[PDB]
């Protein structure tokens, strides 16, 4: 689930460490 | 309290274990790695020696900023838990750090597996249940997250962390009134993990949706506590420093050639969108972020996260060809390019986008003479056919549709103009 127009997901990015 | 990390055998080699740990604390990481590798070779069942090996790899990944080294550490932390006679404190530290580093690397499903194991091994530790709930939230499994926080609250009903997360979950399910007491009480608890922008953001938003005039008190306190650039600009994925204003002119953005292309070719953009409406209406998807109070609103997306939807572009081929000349939008991995259709009787709730890293252009395509308007911050404006409006959707904005026929616009997101080329290449996609 992605944050497109709003801020509704718990996190909006995917992390990849350093 | 003083954690107990040494089983019966490890106490008999505490001297060697201490010497190795001393090398690690002094920053002599390569010497410490070798010392703990010698201890592991010599004492292959030692959990404290194995933990030292893992902590050394972890420190080494930090020093080298190497994901590869950190994956090694993650497997060694699991090895610790695989050994005989592991003291409970050490078992918990090793698997907790494992999960934390998996999350840091983005291995959310692997982190979830470790958290499930932690809760099985330590069933009275409420903190670990809270952490498990986060693991579920991070893979998008709100149903199981909700059950976890319900269990937590049924044992420790004043747990603030569990309150704010339960409230978040409720609000995301559109249980707006119900979420308010949980979010409010959890923030007010001041418990660790409750002072988080997400919870101020959604508490304020829920209050606005129910007509509670205290919402801006929470926005004020979230600004004061550093989560929001201001009470009106409440994005949470930000590059600090970027020029902040709700409305921009084309020249203010520097993207004058893009604006010229959109306005000069607007009827072409319009007509491809109308053709999709007429013959391929299923390419328009209903808005699905719970942003509507009422009404019908759908979008037909050509780019998202800087990636072209090839099938979508078959429906608007000349528009996609036109846009390919403008990497400031087609490569904006924190925005979209999409048609948006809104019908009469629509009210879009006040809301903010996620990031201050984009500006949003709107090209008017089919604009009824009366009834359609958009507010951003305190200024309200109308669309015009063949004209672009530009606004920073990280500022609170609101939309109304009360015409007698549909309203079609074209939405083109651009990188905030002050972002450097390396910033535009590196920022995580949103
Ligand atoms: O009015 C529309 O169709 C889009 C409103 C939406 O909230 C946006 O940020 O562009
Ligand atoms: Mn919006």
């Amino acid at each position: 689930g992605k944050c497109k127009d709003g801020l509704g997901e718990y996190t909006c990015t995917s992390l990849e460490g350093f | 309290k003083k954690p107990k990390l040494l089983n019966k055998f490890d106490k008999t080699i505490k001297a060697e274990l201490d010497a190795a740990e001393k090398l690690r604390k002094r920053g002599k990481i390569e010497e410490a790695v070798n010392a703990f590798k010698e201890l592991v070779r010599k004492y292959p069942q030692s959990p404290r020696a194995r933990y030292g090996k893992a902590q050394c790899e972890d420190d080494l990944a930090e020093k080298r900023r190497s994901n590869e080294v950190l994956r090694g550490a993650i497997e060694t932390y699991q090895e610790v838990a695989s050994l005989p006679d592991v003291p409970a404190d050490l078992l918990k530290l090793s698997l907790k750090r494992r999960s934390d580093r998996q999350q840091f690397l983005g291995h959310m499903r692997g982190s979830l597996l470790t958290l499930q194991r932690l809760v099985q091994l330590f069933p009275n530790d409420t903190s670990l249940k809270n952490d498990l709930g986060v693991g579920y939230l991070l893979i998008g499994d709100n149903d199981n997250a909700k059950k976890v926080y319900e269990e937590v609250l049924s044992v420790t009903p004043n747990d603030g962390f569990a309150k704010v997360h339960y409230g978040f979950i409720l609000k995301a399910q559109n249980k707006i009134a119900e979420s308010i007491p949980y979010l409010k009480e959890g923030i007010e608890s001041g418990d660790p993990g409750t002072d988080d922008g997400r919870f101020y953001f959604h508490l304020g938003d829920a209050m606005q949706r129910v007509g509670n005039k205290e919402a801006y008190k929470w926005y004020e306190l979230g600004h004061k506590r550093g989560h929001f650039a201001s009470v009106w600009q409440r994005s949470l994925y930000n590059v600090n420093g970027l020029k902040a204003q709700p409305w921009w002119t084309p020249k203010e953005t520097g993207y004058t050639e893009l604006v010229k292309s959109l306005e000069r070719n607007w009827k072409l953009i319009r007509d491809e969108g109308l053709a999709v409406m007429d013959k391929a209406k299923g390419l328009f998807l209903p808005e699905d972020e719970n942003l509507r109070e009422k009404g019908d609103w759908s979008q037909f997306t050509l780019w998202q996260q800087g990636r072209r939807n090839e099938n979508a572009c078959k429906g608007a081929p000349k528009t996609c060809t036109l846009l390919e000349k403008f990497p400031e939008t087609t490569g904006c991995r924190r925005g979209q390019i999409k048609y948006s259709i809104m019908h009469p009787g629509t009210h879009v709730w006040p809301h903010t986008g996620p990031t201050n890293c984009r500006l949003r252009m709107h090209l008017g395509l089919v604009i009824p003479k009366e009834g359609c308007k958009i507010r951003c911050a305190n200024e309200t404006k109308t669309w015009e056919e063949g004209k672009v409006l530009i606004f920073d959707d990280s500022f609170e904005h609101e939309v109304w549709q009360d015409a007698s026929s549909f309203r079609l616009i074209f939405i083109v997101d651009v990188w905030h103009p002050e972002l450097t080329p390396q910033q535009r290449r590196s920022l995580p996609a949103i």
